[PDB]
C-alpha cells in the first residue's frame, strides 16, 4: 500500500549494515506485519521504531504520507542530510525523535504544524540555522531538547517554549535569549 | 577479385568510432590479414567475410558505427550493455544483409529510424533499455520478415500504432514500459496470426480489451497488465488455443471471468488480480490444470470451485480481497505441490483441508479474516517447508499440534483471535527461524516453556488476551534481539529480575493486568532501545527506580500497582498525570498524586 | 518496475 511503499523508499536511501530492515518486504499489503513497524487496529502505521540500528543514509520526504504515524524513533544511529519539511504533514504525530544523529541543515518550520507533538528531541546533531517560532504554536509539547546542535539566533520565550529549562538549548553556536546568557541584539 | 573484401579496414574503422576504455577489441590487431579470429568477430562463410559481431558488455562509448553497413555479408550485430550515444542514424539501413540487430542497454536518444523497415532481411530488432522518443514510425507496419519488435523501457510519447498489427510475420510485440499517449489496444493487433507474446504492460492502455485479441491461436503470452483497461475480460478469448499465461492484473476491468476460459488447455498462468471483477469464479477455469490463478483484491464472490483440487502443478492460489464464501475444497494439496495459499479476508468457512502440506512445497499459509473453524489439520506439524503462517481472526479452536510449534523455517507465526487452547509446546525450540510470535486474543494456558529462550532471533513475543500463568522463564531474559514484549491481559505471576538488563534491544514491554508482584528492578534504565514501559494492573510494590529517570519514555503506566514513596523528581510532571494513579503509598508534585 | 511478464505476487 502507499505506507509500505514511502518505507521502502526509506529503506532504499538508507544504509543498513545489520539488515535491521530485512523484514521490510514491499510485496506485503500492508507494513504491519514488517519488524521495526507498529500499526493501529485499521491497519495504519502509527510507529517506527528504528533507533540505535547503526542506520546511515538520508531520510525521504515520502515519510510524510503516514498520516497516522504518532511515534517516529531514528534516533543513536548517523542518518545524515536534512530533516524533510515533508514530516510536518505527520499530522498525528506525538514523538519525533532524531537524536544522538549526524543530521545537518535547518529545523523546518513545517514542525509547527504537528499539532499533537509531545516530544521534540533533535539533541546531538549538527542542525545549523534559528529556532522556527511556530514551534510555540504547539500546545501539547512537554519534552524539548535542541542540545548540543550548531543552531544560531533568538530562542522564543512564548508558548510551549515558555516552560523550557536552558537544558534544552544548550551548546548551540549563537543561540540569543532569555535562557542563554548572552541577551539578544 | 569480385569475392575480396575489405572487412578488417571496415571493423578497424569501427573500433576507432567507438571509446574502449576497457580496452575489449585489443584482439583487433590492424596487422592481422583476416578479422575472422578477432573478438567477437565471426565469419561462417567460405571466404573471410564477417557474418556476425557481438560487442556485448564491452564498455563500448560513442555513435553507432554506419561503417560497419559496409561488412556485405553481416547478418548478426549486437551491441547490447554498451554506452552507444546520439541517435540511431537512418543510413543503418545500409546494413541490408542484417537479420538481428540488438541494441539494446545503450544510451541511443531520439526518434525511431523509419529506414530500419527498409532492411527487407531483419528477423530481430531489440531496442529496449534506450531512450527512443516520439511516435512509432509507420515503415514499422511495412516490415517483410521481422517475427521479434521489442522496444520495452524506451520514452515513446505516441499512441500504440494499428499499423503494427500489418506484421504478419511478427511472433512477439513488446512494447512494454513505455510512456504512450492514453491509447486502446488496435483491434488490428488481433490480425498477428503468427505471434506468441503480446507484452503490453505499464503502456498507459485505456478501453476495452478487444474481442480480436481471441484469433491470436499462437499466442502464449498475453500481458495487459498495469494499466488502465476498462470493460468485461473478452469471452472471445477462449480462442487463444495455445495460450499459457494471461496476465491482466491492475486494471480497471469489471464484469464476470468467462467460462470460455476452460477451453485453454494450455493455460496455467493467470492473473487479473487488483480488478472490479465480479460474480463467482467458473468451474470449467478451474477445471483447466493451473500452475497459479491469481484473482486477488476483486469483488467476486460465491464458493471457490473444487475442480482447483483437481490440477497437478498448482503451485499459487492467491484470491484474497474477495467475498468468496463457502469452505477450500477438501482434497485441496493433495494432487498439487501447493507452495502459496492467501485466501485471507474471504468469507471462507469450515475446517482447513486435511493434506495442504501433501507434496511438502508448502511456504505460505495465508488465511486470516475467514471463518474457518476446527483445530489445526496434524499434518501441517510436518510442513517443514512452511515459512510464514498468518491463521489470525478465524474461529479455530484446540490444542496446536506439537510438531506446528517447532517448524524449523518458520518466521511469522500468527494465531491471534482464535479460541486455540493448550500450551506452547517444548518443541518451540526447534523453530529456529522465529522471529515473530504472535498468539495475542486466545484461550492458551499454562508457563511459558523454557525452550522459548532457545530462540535467540525471536524479535516479537505477544501473547495478549490469553489465560498464560506462571512466572517468566529465566531463559526468556536471554533474548537480546526481542523488540516487543507484550503479554498484557493474562495471569502471569512471580517478579521480574535483574536478567532484564539483557532486553538491549527491546522497545516495548507491556506486562499489564497480570499478577506480578515484587519490586521494579533498578535494571529497567539499562534497556537502552524502550520507549513505552506499561506494568499497569499488577502488584509491582517498593520505590520507583531512579534508572527510570535515565529512559526516554514515550509511554509510561505504573498505574494501579503498590508502588510507594516519592516520585523521582524526573517523573513529577503533568505528562506523567496519568502514570501512577492507584498506587496509594505513592506522592509527588502532581494535582491528584495524595 | 521492469519486472519480466508474470503474475503479481502481492501477499499477506
Ligand atoms: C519479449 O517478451 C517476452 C515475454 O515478456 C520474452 O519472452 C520470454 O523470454 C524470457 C527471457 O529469456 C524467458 O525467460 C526465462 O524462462 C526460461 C524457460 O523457458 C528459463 O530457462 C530462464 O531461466 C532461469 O535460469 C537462468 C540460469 O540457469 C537464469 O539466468 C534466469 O534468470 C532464470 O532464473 C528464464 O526464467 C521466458 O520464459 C519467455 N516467456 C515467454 C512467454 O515466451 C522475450 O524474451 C522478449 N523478447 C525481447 C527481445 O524483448
Ligand atoms: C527465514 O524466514 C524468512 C521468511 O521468509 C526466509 O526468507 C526469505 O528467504 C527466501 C529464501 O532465502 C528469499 O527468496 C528469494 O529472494 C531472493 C533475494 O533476491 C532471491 O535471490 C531468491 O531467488 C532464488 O532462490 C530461490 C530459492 O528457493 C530459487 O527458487 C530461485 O530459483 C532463485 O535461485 C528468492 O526469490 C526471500 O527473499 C526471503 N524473504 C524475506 C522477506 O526475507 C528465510 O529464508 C528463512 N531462513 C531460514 C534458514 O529458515
Ligand atoms: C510568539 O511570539 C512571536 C513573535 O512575536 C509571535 O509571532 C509571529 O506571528 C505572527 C502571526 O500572527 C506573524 O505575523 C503576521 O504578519 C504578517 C505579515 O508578515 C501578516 O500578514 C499577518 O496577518 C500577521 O499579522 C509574525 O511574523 C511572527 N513572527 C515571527 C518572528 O515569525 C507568535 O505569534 C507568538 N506565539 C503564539 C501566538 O503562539
Ligand atoms: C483483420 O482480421 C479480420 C478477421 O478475419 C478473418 O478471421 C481471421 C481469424 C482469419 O481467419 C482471417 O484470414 C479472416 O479473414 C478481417 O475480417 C473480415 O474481413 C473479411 C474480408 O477480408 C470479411 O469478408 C469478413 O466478413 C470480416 N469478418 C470479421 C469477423 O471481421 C479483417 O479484414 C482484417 N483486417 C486487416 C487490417 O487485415
Ligand atoms: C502492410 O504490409 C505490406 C507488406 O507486407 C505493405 O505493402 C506495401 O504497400 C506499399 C504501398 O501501400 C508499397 O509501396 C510497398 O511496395 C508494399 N510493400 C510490400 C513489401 O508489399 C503495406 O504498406 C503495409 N501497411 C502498413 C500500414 O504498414
Ligand atoms: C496499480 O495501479 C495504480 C494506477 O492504476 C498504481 O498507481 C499509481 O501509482 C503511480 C506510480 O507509482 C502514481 O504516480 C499515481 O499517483 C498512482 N495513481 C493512482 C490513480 O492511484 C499502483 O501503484 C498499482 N499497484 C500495483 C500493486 O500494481
Ligand atoms: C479480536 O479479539 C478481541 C478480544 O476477543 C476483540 O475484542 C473486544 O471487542 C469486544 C466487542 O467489540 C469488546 O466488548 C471487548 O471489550 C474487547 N476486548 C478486548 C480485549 O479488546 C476484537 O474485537 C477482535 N477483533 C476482531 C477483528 O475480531
Ligand atoms: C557520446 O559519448 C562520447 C564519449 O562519452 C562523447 O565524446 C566526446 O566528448 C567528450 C566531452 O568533450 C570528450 O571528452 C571525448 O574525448 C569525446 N570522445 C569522442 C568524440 O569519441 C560524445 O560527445 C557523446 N555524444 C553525445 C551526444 O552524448
Ligand atoms: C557518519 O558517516 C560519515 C560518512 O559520510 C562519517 O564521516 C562519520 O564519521 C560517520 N560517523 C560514524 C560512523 O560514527
Ligand atoms: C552530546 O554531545 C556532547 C558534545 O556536544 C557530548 O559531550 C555528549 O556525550 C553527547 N550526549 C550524548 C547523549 O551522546
Ligand atoms: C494507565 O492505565 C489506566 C487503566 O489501566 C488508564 O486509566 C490510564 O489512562 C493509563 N495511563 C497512561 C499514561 O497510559
Ligand atoms: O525449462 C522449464 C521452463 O519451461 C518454461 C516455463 O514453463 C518455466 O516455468 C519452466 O521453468
Ligand atoms: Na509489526
Ligand atoms: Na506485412
Ligand atoms: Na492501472
Amino acid at each position: 500500500n502507499l505506507e509500505g511503499d514511502a518505507l521502502h523508499t526509506l529503506r532504499v536511501t538508507l544504509v543498513d549494515p545489520n539488515n535491521v530492515l530485512q523484514s521490510w518486504d514491499p510485496t506485503l499489503v500492508n507494513p504491519c506485519t514488517w519488524f521495526h513497524v507498529t500499526c493501529n487496529n485499521e491497519n495504519s502505521v502509527i510507529r517506527v521504531d528504528l533507533g540505535n540500528a547503526e542506520l546511515s543514509g538520508h531520510l525521504v520526504p515520502e515519510l510524510g504520507v503516514l498520516k497516522n504515524l504518532q511515534y517516529l524513533e531514528l534516533y543513536s544511529n548517523n542518518i545524515t542530510g536534512p530533516i524533510p519539511s515533508n514530516l510536518g504533514n505527520l499530522t498525528n504525530l506525538v514523538s519525533l525523535d532524531l537524536y544522538l544523529n549526524s543530521f545537518s541543515g535547518p529545523i523546518p518550520e513545517s514542525l509547527g504544524k504537528l499539532s499533537k507533538l509531545r516530544f521534540l528531541r533533535l539533541n546531538n546533531n549538527s542542525l545549523t540555522g534559528s529556532i522556527p517560532m511556530s514551534l510555540t504554536n504547539i500546545t501539547t509539547l512537554q519534552v524539548l531538547d535542541l542540545s548540543n546542535n550548531r543552531l544560531s539566533g533568538s530562542v522564543p520565550d512564548n508558548g510551549s517554549f515558555s516552560l523550557f529549562t536552558p537544558i534544552s538549548f544548550a551548546n548551540n553556536l549563537d543561540l540569543c535569549g532569555p535562557v542563554t546568557s548572552h541577551p539578544c541584539p | 577479385s569480385s569475392m575480396d573484401n575489405q572487412d578488417g579496414f571496415i571493423l578497424q574503422q569501427v573500433k576507432l568510432s567507438l571509446d574502449d576504455p576497457d580496452s575489449y577489441l585489443s584482439s583487433w590487431n590492424s596487422n592481422d590479414a583476416s578479422p575472422c579470429r578477432w573478438s567477437g568477430v565471426s565469419c561462417a562463410g567460405d571466404f573471410s567475410s564477417v557474418t556476425s559481431v557481438d560487442l556485448s558488455s564491452a564498455n563500448l562509448a560513442g555513435p553507432f558505427p554506419s561503417v560497419i553497413c559496409r561488412l556485405s555479408n553481416l547478418a548478426h550485430l549486437s551491441l547490447y550493455n554498451n554506452s552507444i550515444n546520439s541517435t540511431l542514424p537512418l543510413n543503418i539501413a545500409a546494413c541490408k544483409s542484417l537479420q538481428t540487430l540488438d541494441l539494446s542497454q545503450n544510451l541511443l536518444t531520439g526518434e525511431l529510424p523509419q529506414t530500419l523497415a527498409d532492411i527487407p532481411t531483419l528477423v530481430h530488432l531489440d531496442l529496449t533499455g534506450n531512450n527512443f522518443s516520439g511516435d512509432i514510425p509507420a515503415s514499422f507496419g511495412k516490415f517483410e520478415n521481422l517475427e521479434v519488435l521489442s522496444l520495452v523501457y524506451n520514452l515513446l510519447d505516441g499512441t500504440i500504432p494499428p499499423f503494427l498489427g500489418n506484421i504478419s510475420t511478427l511472433k512477439m510485440l513488446n512494447l512494454s514500459y513505455n510512456p504512450f499517449s492514453p491509447s486502446r489496444i488496435p483491434p488490428e493487433f488481433g490480425n498477428l496470426t503468427n505471434l506468441e507474446v503480446m507484452w503490453l504492460t505499464e503502456c498507459h492502455l485505456v478501453g476495452q480489451i478487444p474481442d480480436s485479441l481471441g484469433q491470436l491461436s499462437k499466442l502464449v503470452d498475453l500481458d495487459l497488465a498495469l494499466n488502465d483497461l476498462v470493460g468485461h475480460i473478452p469471452p472471445s478469448l477462449g480462442g487463444l488455443t495455445n495460450v499459457v499465461q494471461i496476465e491482466l492484473y491492475n486494471n480497471s476491468l469489471t464484469g464476470e471471468i468467462p467460462p470460455e476460459l476452460g477451453n485453454l488447455k494450455s493455460l496455467r498462468l493467470l492473473d487479473a488480480s487488483m480488478n472490479q471483477l465480479t460474480g463467482k469464479i467458473p468451474d470449467e477455469l478451474c477445471r483447466v490444470p493451473l500452475e497459479s490463478l491469481n484473482l486477488y483484491e476483486n469483488n467476486l464472490e460465491g464458493e471457490l470451485p473444487a475442480s482447483i483440487a483437481l490440477s497437478p502443478n498448482l503451485y499459487e492460489i492467491r484470491i484474497f480481497g474477495n467475498r468468496l464464501t463457502g469452505g477450500l475444497p477438501k482434497d485441496l494439496g493433495l494432487n498439487s505441490p501447493l507452495r502459496w495459499l492467501d485466501v485471507s479476508e474471504n468469507e471462507f468457512s469450515g475446517d482447513l483441508p486435511a493434506d495442504l502440506c501433501a507434496k511438502g512445497e508448502l511456504e505460505e499459509l495465508l488465511i486470516i479474516h475467514n471463518s474457518f473453524s476446527g483445530v489445526i489439520p496434524e499434518s501441517l506439524a510436518d510442513c517443514r517447508s512452511l515459512t510464514r503462517i498468518r491463521l489470525a481472526y478465524n474461529r479455530f479452536s484446540g490444542s496446536v499440534p506439537t510438531g506446528f510449534w517447532g517448524l524449523p523455517h518458520v518466521n511469522l507465526l500468527e494465531l491471534v483471535n482464535n479460541s486455540f487452547s493448550g500450551e506452547i509446546s517444548k518443541s518451540i525450540g526447534g523453530a529456529s527461524n522465529l522471529s515473530l510470535l504472535i498468539l495475542s486474543n486466545n484461550e492458551f494456558t499454562g508457563s511459558l516453556p523454557e525452550e522459548i529462550g532457545s530462540l535467540d532471533n525471536l524479535n516479537q513475543l505477544s501473547a495478549s488476551g490469553n489465560k498464560f500463568s506462571g512466572s517468566l522463564p529465566d531463559s526468556l531474559m536471554s533474548l537480546g534481539e526481542l523488540g516487543t514484549l507484550d503479554l498484557h491481559g493474562n495471569q502471569f505471576s512471580g517478579e521480574l529480575t535483574s536478567g532484564i538488563k539483557s532486553w538491549k534491544k527491546l522497545n516495548e514491554l507491556n506486562l499489564a493486568d497480570n499478577e506480578f508482584t515484587g519490586k521494579i528492578p533498578d535494571e529497567i534504565g539499562s534497556l537502552s532501545v524502550l520507549n513505552y514501559l506499561d506494568l499497569s494492573g499488577n502488584m509491582f510494590s517498593g520505590k520507583i527506580p531512579v534508572s527510570l529517570q535515565s529512559l526516554k519514555l514515550n509511554q509510561l503506566n505504573l498505574s494501579y500497582n503498590r508502588l510507594s514513596g516519592d516520585l523521582p523528581p524526573s517523573l513529577a510532571k503533568d505528562m506523567y498525570k496519568n502514570s501512577f494513579i492507584g498506587n496509594p503509598g505513592l506522592c509527588g508534585d502532581i494535582k491528584g498524586l495524595c | 518496475r521492469l519486472v519480466p511478464s508474470g503474475p503479481n505476487p502481492l501477499h499477506n
